């Protein structure tokens, strides 16, 4: 089973509707991808991302043996999910992941809801405020 | 209750229910006057 | 053959199918 | 013998698929309390907001600023149903006003809760058994069938909206009088169906004596229809409580373009002179908000 | 009708509020009343005038 | 010209997309092309611009994308809620960001120019490079074919007498 | 610092976790994990340096020490799945469609993602094409 024919066999499944298919098949496997593979503990996200994406496009030119996939574009989905993946490892984990891998019941759009009916601060503000704030004193100890 | 609208209506036409007036507008569909 | 040409056990078991129909159904559960 | 652990065998399969339910319908329920609450808060204030602007633009309070705030109150709600977060599905269209496919989806509704009997009898035919051959309910399932069918067409998103006919465009507040009647999934009476199902199974451990073939084969069709109803309902319930979702949503974007609505109205009359209903307009408004806030809190 | 007869200014001008517009009123049998009376939350002409 | 100045990972983006060049000023069709962190971060990269341009030939630096959103989101019109929205949520990400990579402090980017048209001047912020001490020589030195690459484009319309006597002519003559 | 914890709506009995969840996100922004090392060194160091941080929380309002603890670890624990890489469906829909995909991605780019994310069938597709780059992702060269 070569990865280029297991890959086509799977997104061939995907329901179609026109022309708009070569958008969604190439967002799949740039989901899948740019999550799947690993990374390096010795690179920065620069040499992760050149090394990441060499192996994206030599899979789509086995997957384009098999199903056509547009190239450019998902290469383009293939970067925006992976610095999306690389901004949570080094940058600010979602509420929402803490609560779909872990009691959590009320959501962040319960806050947001409130927020936006009195034209205040949300959520996403409110946690740049906190970081702001802690700024002095995270920099101040170690 | 006031979902009881004729099925397929004309454009435009308009449909009085439950104190409730409904305009069949071509893009949305069944929408209230105001 | 897999099993063999006999076509007497060539034919699928109905309970075999009926279990496997139960193991798809909760393989799917488990992945959702 | 062989067939005792073949029905053994199969009746731990459907309780483990009725466990893995089971838990799901829980979460669903705990989810749902939250919302439920949250959910009357919302449409108290939403009615109260549309009878203030009703009486604002009825009496022509606003004077000649009248044209210049309808077309920012319309800039605002081109703003809200845009929101990334409503997706495309006929789901979310029937939430935000559409009339077609919130009654399909009520429909689906009323059915599940009466196939959900049909179920409960294809359990209770088992304990029956362990020639009398039941009946069998299949007509009920034939419709299950095509009700989690439609569920997945309804459910699924496309890639942009004009896919969906009759999507609700910036009027989305205008039919803000069908959010009333909260959507209920029925997830009260699968719990009850699921864990008498459990359960009725769960007695029947003890099997014993050699059973005749005919008994097994109508034991073995009674199995293959739970288990399609089982995955039937199980779409079914998916998507009914998305929609309950997809309801909450529309309830709080609909509040929030009256919230923004009354904030516009207060900044032009700061801006400009304002009169005195506005200040008292905008007072009774505040009020809901702060009713709205407290109950939140 | 509205327009010749200048009768908005009229009113305008007697009662003192500059935002009045005169109401028609449709003085019908019992017959053509049925046929007048339709979507009733809508009770307003070609505009502005009710 | 006007130089707007991106990180490679945003320029790379619109060559790979097929984002057209041209209408990267114009505020409505940017937003559109534009996530919301790329447009960030193009303002960082744009406050983050060592080099004084040659205004007196009329080379001016981009206003950033989040001023642009800001003012239309104080402009009547049918889009100016949707816009506010999006300013909001430019402070939030711009401010997550800048919590982020604040420890950065001490280095200095080498930039390339990819000439679009004649009022728009793409620079591109490639690798990073660490600078202490005498930073403003350090980012000299490093950035020479960035110097003449502007140079030969202005050399294009401006005249030659004029270019010479710029900070960006000087700059290419200190680096060699 | 308690001029913007008073910016967070009052909801319910839940003043005490959500400012929980905002303080551990707070810390965890700006302590990274220093990819060279596994989960045991970094991460008890990040721990530690969290727990000295609730040190001063006599200055906060709302805050439940115990659950911020709690939301600390856990964000670690997903950097760690991250790095490593993921393929769970339940894990990979709460990445693509959140709250920071929503500021990397465009609006027509998330429209696509919410049409395969939202399909009848992903949950059974994206476990699929998981094991299928699993086995086989050391086969690329």
């Amino acid at each position: 089973q070569q990865l280029g024919f297991e890959l086509s066999r799977i997104l061939k499944q995907l329901p179609n509707l026109g022309g708009s298919d070569r958008k969604t098949r190439a967002m799949l496997l740039a989901n899948a991808v740019a999550l799947q593979i690993p990374f390096e503990t010795l690179l920065d996200f620069d040499e992760q991302q050149d090394k990441a994406v060499a192996k994206f496009k030599k899979i789509l030119s086995k997957v384009n043996e098999n199903i056509a996939v547009d190239t450019k574009l998902a290469v383009t989905y293939f970067n925006n999910i992976l610095r999306i993946r690389q901004s949570l490892i080094t940058g600010i984990t979602d509420p929402c992941l803490v609560k779909a891998v872990l009691n959590d019941y009320l959501t962040v759009d319960d806050v947001n809801i409130v927020s936006a009916v009195v034209n205040g601060p949300d959520y996403n503000r409110i946690q740049a405020d906190m970081g702001n704030a802690l700024n002095q004193l995270i920099g101040s100890i170690d | 209750t006031t979902k009881d609208l004729p099925t397929d209506p004309e454009p435009g036409d308009t449909y009085h229910v439950n104190g409730v007036d409904w305009i069949y507008q071509e893009d949305g569909g069944w929408v209230t006057m105001q | 053959l897999d099993h063999g040409y006999d076509a007497t056990a060539l034919l699928e078991t109905t309970e075999d199918i009926i279990t496997g129909e139960l193991d798809d159904h909760l393989e799917s559960l488990s992945v959702e | 013998a062989t067939i005792i652990n073949t029905l053994k065998t199969w009746f731990e399969k459907l309780m483990e698929l009725f466990a893995k339910l089971i838990r799901w319908i829980s979460d669903f329920k705990k989810r749902d309390v939250v919302v439920a609450t949250r959910y009357g808060k919302i449409v108290r204030a939403v009615d109260q907001a549309r009878t203030l602007f009703q009486e604002l633009l009825v009496k022509n309070r606003l004077g000649n600023r009248k044209d210049a705030l309808l077309e920012k109150f319309d800039a605002i709600a081109q703003s809200i149903i845009d929101d990334p977060k409503i997706l495309a599905s006929r789901i979310y269209a029937a939430a935000f006003g559409s009339v077609y496919y919130q009654k399909e989806i009520i429909n689906i509704n009323n059915e599940a809760r009466t196939e959900l009997g049909t179920m409960e009898k294809l359990v209770g035919t088992i304990i029956e058994y362990v020639d009398y051959r039941a009946l069998m309910p299949i007509a009920n399932i034939r419709e299950i069938g095509k009700l989690a069918t439609r569920c997945n067409e309804l459910s699924t998103v496309y890639p942009d909206r004009s896919s969906i006919p009759d999507f609700p465009d910036k009027n989305f507040w205008k039919n803000s009088h069908l959010l009333k009647d909260r959507f209920v999934a029925p997830l009260d009476d699968l719990l009850k169906a699921y864990r008498n199902s459990s359960d009725a199974l769960r007695k029947l451990k003890q099997l014993s004596r050699n059973y005749s073939q005919e008994t097994i084969d109508a034991i073995g069709e009674s199995v293959q229809l739970i288990n399609t109803s089982l995955e039937g309902m199980r779409r079914i319930t998916d998507t009914m409580f998305e929609y309950s979702q997809a309801q909450y949503l529309a309830a709080s974007c609909v509040l929030n373009y009256y919230g923004k609505c009354a904030q516009v109205v207060s900044e032009d009359y700061k801006i400009h002179g304002f009169n005195d209903a506005i200040r008292e307009w905008q007072r009774r408004f505040d009020k809901v908000i702060d009713d709205f806030k407290r109950g939140y809190a | 009708a509205h327009r010749d007869s200048n009768i908005e200014a009229a009113f305008r001008v007697i009662s003192g509020n500059q935002d009045e517009t005169p109401m028609y009123l449709f003085c019908s049998d019992k017959e053509i009343a049925n046929y007048l009376m339709t979507k009733g939350d809508d009770r307003t002409l070609g505009a502005y005038l009710k | 010209t006007q130089v707007l100045v991106m990180p490679k990972a945003v320029f790379e983006s619109y060559k790979t997309a097929g984002v057209q060049f041209n209408k990267l000023l114009d505020t409505n069709y940017i937003v559109s092309e534009t996530s919301v962190n790329d447009l960030a971060e193009i303002h960082q990269a744009l406050t983050a611009f060592p080099f004084l341009l040659p205004e007196k030939l009329d080379i001016k630096l981009a206003v950033s994308p989040i001023i642009k959103v800001a003012e239309l989101g104080e402009i009547d019109g049918p889009e100016q809620f949707k816009m506010k929205d999006l300013h909001n949520r430019l402070e939030s990400r711009l401010a997550t960001n800048e919590l982020r990579d604040a420890g950065n402090r001490n280095l200095v980017y080498d930039y390339y120019l990819y000439p679009v048209d004649e009022n728009l001047w793409v620079a591109v912020q490639q690798s990073a490079h660490i600078a202490s001490s005498d930073p403003r020589r350090v980012s000299i030195q490093l950035n020479h074919t960035f110097f003449d690459s502007m140079i030969n484009e202005m050399l294009n319309t401006r005249p030659r007498e004029s270019v010479a006597s710029t900070q960006i002519f000087t700059y290419y003559l200190e680096s060699c």
